[PDB]
């Protein structure tokens, strides 16, 4: 009786025919109500804070190592020519050799395709790539994790060897960093719009895929519930 | 040329040059293989990022320039010894200057040299952002697991 | 707000879930051979839908248990239910929202945008006398209009996408005209 | 609102319709209307085979109807 | 090679009895080195003055140690003795400006290199020869935080 | 908080014009692209993370069930001397 | 209207995701009634 | 709802943004903040002028 009433009534029983039984059950529904009820909004609550996780560690991950193994593989490739691929032919020559299946040209196509469902992953160089998600439409497309990079290098300027202006320029570039105008250049150039600290959308449908414990949690149920009634049995015969 | 350092933009129609807070440069095309144009040169302007720190560069320290594009290829690699692109350009001592979106590793500084960069980049991965959210767990994480 | 029954969950879980009911239906007669199958369905589709409608509760021990548990399968997918349903009364897209002269959507001028103004008027002059802002004016010329009542009916359906004015004049518009907002 | 008392005169109708393949109207509707709000007065259910599957549709509308309330509710109080 | 006390990179122990300091392991257990390192004790080199061995282990001597695999030679590291980075002035008023700190020994014959986080700046470029940089970092803002509800 | 403005990189240097010049700047880089900076990186930096955020969905604790716990302990023997007067009461009428 | 945060109350747009089914469910039984009283005549 | 409203919300008082936040460009008295003597930080910030 109490066991089912401490969840909305839901089972149909026999009340018991005293008066401080009454008493009891009363004060037990009591704390009923508040359990259940807070149980309801702290879930709702902690649905509301999600927080959303890529579906990939890193470029050092095994999701990117093995795509025969898996699901239909990640189809993904680059713009050949550039510095990308060099780094990627000296240390992980099989993965580059898997690499020549789809071979992209340019970027605008390959970013194209990456929004029509033909692409699912891209590699190329780190400042391009930011820059390009705060121009696009809406904001469908970001970088992983949190723009963290796998090859600490920077641009430049390349000179003929063996001149004065060397060192003329290396010296004159540290005065503008002193100004710090370059922030300027920034806020002009290289900002972008979107992208303020992820906020998530909205979860929707609730599709079988996380429901997976509750029909478990039933299933085991089931089971032990068919292992009591053999278990009964068999000791009842005796 | 590159989307966020070097933009390329056709001229005004009125008066042949486009407007102010840019540099013209001017860039090499030739006709069919079968038969090809002499000196044929076609000038346009190019504004940007790379192109103000440029001339931010130029009026610290007084030398005067101009710009002229590439057409032998993109970035540029070592095949045959041989060398395409800004790389190839500046190789054979008739560029003396390249500028751009030029990376950094361990070959080319054995053939040009290079200077302090001002922008942190490398290897980055991007990955359409999937429609939904993650909750393996939902339906027991709240409340407690002792109670 | 979309439909009711279609918004919170997919078509998939309308099915696994019904199935169910009869399939825990199913073995509840058969712990009745342990030591009325018209009153078992009954019990558990009932159950589910927090009705006030039964006649009898099962007797043999082994089904005592399953019955428990099942009861709490029921309350955790109605308070699912009511928990995210609530998360889509709270959420909204935001991009369009510009920011003014500040905002880089309005510094580089792709073909996508169209500015407007009130041509030979005061807006112009403030533009065109200063420089770093010249970058901005030279898109400008080729749209502007001829007079304030003409450009706000051709903002109305989509072929202006922004417009720029005094405020005196704007907020009074936004106000009583309720299609637009500053 | 109305449209919802409206339908519970005509499901109340249609109770009294079926009643022809101790009941009585005032606890047909009386029955209805606890089982709307959290089913909390007991009430003696009637013995009608389709009458009990049309409240339990009935049943169906207002848990669906009630949860939505609570919900949207909130909706209100942090906005 | 001259090397600053730091938080994040140069960590500095006492040695034990034996003279060198007992080696440890990490959640890995690989061997973690301890190269010696000779620097003053206590908190200021004002009213003391002691040169007490220590080790000293961390990141940045790492990579001293896998440069000088490639590059055959020895080393042996001592910590400076003001404790401060270092920049310019004017001392008694006179034409000449000098350097002070970790900074002037580089400078007048105490030293060939500097591994420590010396950040690379217009006035220091001046006259020395900074090769390229191996870890791109900032300079930021911390402030306490404020407890929440019960 | 914040945002970094002020951005540069650590360095080693040397004084002007010594023979270590050419040779320590390509062994340096060559660091960076073989992967051996980022192994050095999870072993001393990047380990330990208190960093839950700051919306901070909180896992409430027994903290809150001494509220509700208390009144329900105080029934069942609040209770028993309600038992014991009103089997009495039935004895008196 | 103002406050762009918009909470927005729901309406008639709505009722027809409920009320349709329930009421379908009226007329849906209509002839089960006839159904049923069949098999009791039947047997 | 009540309960719900009470477990999401927080009212984010105020974080020192960056170098734009008026609480540092106009100090007060409130406020103490110091750096590393003769380190590089200083130098930034003698050198500039506003
Ligand atoms: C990447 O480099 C290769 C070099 O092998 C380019 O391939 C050449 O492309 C030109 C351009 O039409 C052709 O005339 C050559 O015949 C190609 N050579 C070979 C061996 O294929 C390739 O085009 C470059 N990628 C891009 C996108 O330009
Ligand atoms: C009274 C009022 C409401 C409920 C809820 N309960 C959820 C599951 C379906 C039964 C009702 C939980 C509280 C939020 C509204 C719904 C319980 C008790
Ligand atoms: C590369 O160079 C070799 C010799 O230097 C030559 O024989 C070969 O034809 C060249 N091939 C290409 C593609 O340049």
């Amino acid at each position: 009786l109490l066991w089912g009433l401490v969840f909305n009534n839901s089972v149909p029983v026999q009340n018991p025919k005293g008066t401080t039984s009454k008493i009891m059950v009363s004060v037990w529904a009591f704390f009923a109500v508040i359990f259940l009820a807070s149980y309801t909004a702290n879930l709702a609550a902690f649905m509301i804070q999600e927080e959303y996780v890529d579906q990939v560690s890193g470029l050092s991950d095994k999701k990117f190592q093995r795509p025969n193994d898996f699901s239909p593989p990640f189809r993904f490739g680059t713009v050949p020519n550039g510095s990308t691929e060099r780094n990627i032919r000296n240390n992980y020559a099989e993965m580059h050799a898997y690499m020549g299946k789809f071979n992209q040209r340019g970027v605008d196509d390959a970013l194209l395709s990456l929004k029509t469902g033909k692409l699912d992953a891209f590699i190329y160089d780190a400042a391009v790539l930011n820059y390009m998600a705060g121009r696009d439409e809406g904001c469908k497309l970001v970088t992983i994790g949190s723009g963290k990079v796998f090859a600490s290098t920077g641009y430049g300027i390349a000179i003929q060897k063996d001149s004065g202006w060397k060192r003329q320029v290396d010296l004159a570039i540290l005065q503008l960093f002193g100004d710090g105008e370059m922030e300027e250049l920034e806020a002009l150039w290289l900002t972008g719009i979107c992208h303020n600290e992820k906020n998530e959308v909205m979860s929707s449908q609730l599709d079988i895929d996380n429901m997976a414990g509750v029909f478990y949690m039933l299933g085991a149920a089931m089971a032990l519930s068919l292992i009591t009634f053999i278990c009964e049995h068999l000791f009842y015969w005796q | 040329e590159e989307a966020p350092f070097v933009i390329v933009e056709s001229v005004d129609p009125l008066s042949g040059t486009c407007m102010r807070n840019t540099v013209p440069c001017q860039k090499r095309i030739i006709s069919e293989n079968k038969t090809d144009e002499e000196p044929g040169y076609i000038k346009k302007c190019c504004k940007g990022f790379c192109i103000d720190i440029l001339k931010k560069i130029s009026k610290s320290v007084k030398f005067t320039y101009d710009l002229y594009l590439v057409t032998n290829g993109k970035h540029g690699k070592k095949i045959n010894g041989t060398w395409n692109g800004m790389i190839g350009e500046v190789v054979m001592k008739r560029a003396y200057m390249a500028v751009g979106s030029l990376t950094i590793n361990e070959e080319r500084s054995e053939v040009v040299d290079f200077s302090v960069p001002f922008i942190e980049t490398g290897i980055s991965v991007m990955v359409s952002r999937s429609n939904g959210t993650v909750s393996p767990s939902a339906f027991l994480e709240p409340f407690s697991a002792d109670v | 707000t979309l439909d009711s029954f279609m918004q919170p969950f997919q078509s998939t879980l309308w099915l696994l879930v019904g199935l169910s009911v009869h399939v825990v239906a199913v073995m509840l007669y058969l712990l009745d051979r342990f030591s009325t199958l018209s009153s078992a369905m009954w019990f558990s589709w009932g159950v589910l839908l927090n009705s006030g409608i039964g006649e009898g509760a099962p007797r043999s021990f082994s089904a005592r248990i399953l019955g428990m548990v099942w009861a709490g399968f029921a309350m955790i997918i109605v308070a699912s239910y009511t928990a995210n349903l609530a998360a889509f009364l709270v959420l909204d897209r935001p991009e369009e929202r510009i920011t003014g002269i500040n905002d880089p959507r309005l510094r580089n001028p792709s073909d996508k945008f169209i500015y407007a103004t009130v041509k030979q008027s005061s807006v112009d002059i403030y533009f065109r006398r200063q420089v770093e802002l010249s970058t901005m004016y030279r898109h400008m010329e080729k749209h502007n209009y001829e007079s304030a009542a003409e450009a706000i009916q051709a903002v109305r359906d989509n072929k202006l996408h922004a417009f720029i004015w005094d405020s005196a004049v704007l907020e009074f518009e936004a106000s009583q005209k309720c299609d637009l907002v500053t | 609102w109305v449209m919802m008392f409206v339908m519970l005169l005509i499901v109340s109708a249609v109770a009294v319709f079926v009643f022809e393949y101790s009941f009585t109207i005032g606890k047909a509707i009386w029955l209805l209307w606890g089982l709307v709000f959290n089913n909390s007065v007991p009430v003696q259910n009637p013995k009608g085979t389709t009458s009990k599957i049309m409240v339990s549709v009935w049943a169906f509308f207002a848990v669906i109807f009630l949860a939505s309330y609570t919900a949207n509710l909130a909706a209100f109080m942090i906005q | 090679i001259v090397t600053i006390h730091q938080e994040p990179f140069v960590y500095v122990k006492p040695t034990m009895s034996d003279g060198t300091c007992k080696e440890e392991f990490t959640v890995n257990g690989d061997p973690v080195k301890k190269v010696i390192c000779t620097g003053p004790n206590d908190t200021s080199p004002g009213s003391p003055r002691h040169t007490v061995p220590q080790c000293c282990y961390g990141f940045c001597i790492d990579l001293l140690i896998k440069l000088a695999r490639t590059m055959q030679f020895t080393y042996e590291v001592h910590l400076v003795a003001d404790g401060k980075f270092g920049t310019q002035e004017r001392v008694q008023n006179s034409n000449k400006k000098e350097w002070n700190g970790m900074m002037g020994e580089l400078l007048s014959g105490q030293a060939d290199m500097i591994v420590a986080p010396l950040t690379i700046n217009n006035e220091r470029a001046q006259y020395i020869e900074f090769s390229k940089p191996f870890k791109y970092q900032g300079l930021t803002i911390l402030v306490k935080k404020e407890i929440p509800r019960s | 908080t914040g945002e970094l403005f002020f951005r540069s990189g650590f360095g080693i240097g040397m004084r002007k014009d010594s023979p270590w010049k050419q040779q320590v700047s390509l062994s340096i880089l060559k660091s960076h692209e073989n992967g051996f900076m980022e192994d050095l990186d999870k072993t001393w930096v990047r380990y330990q993370e208190c960093d839950s955020r700051s919306n901070a969905p909180a896992t409430l604790t027994f903290e809150n069930m001494a509220g509700v716990f208390m009144l329900v302990a105080g029934g069942i023997v609040a209770g028993i001397f309600l038992i014991f007067i009103e089997i009495a009461y039935k004895r008196h009428k």
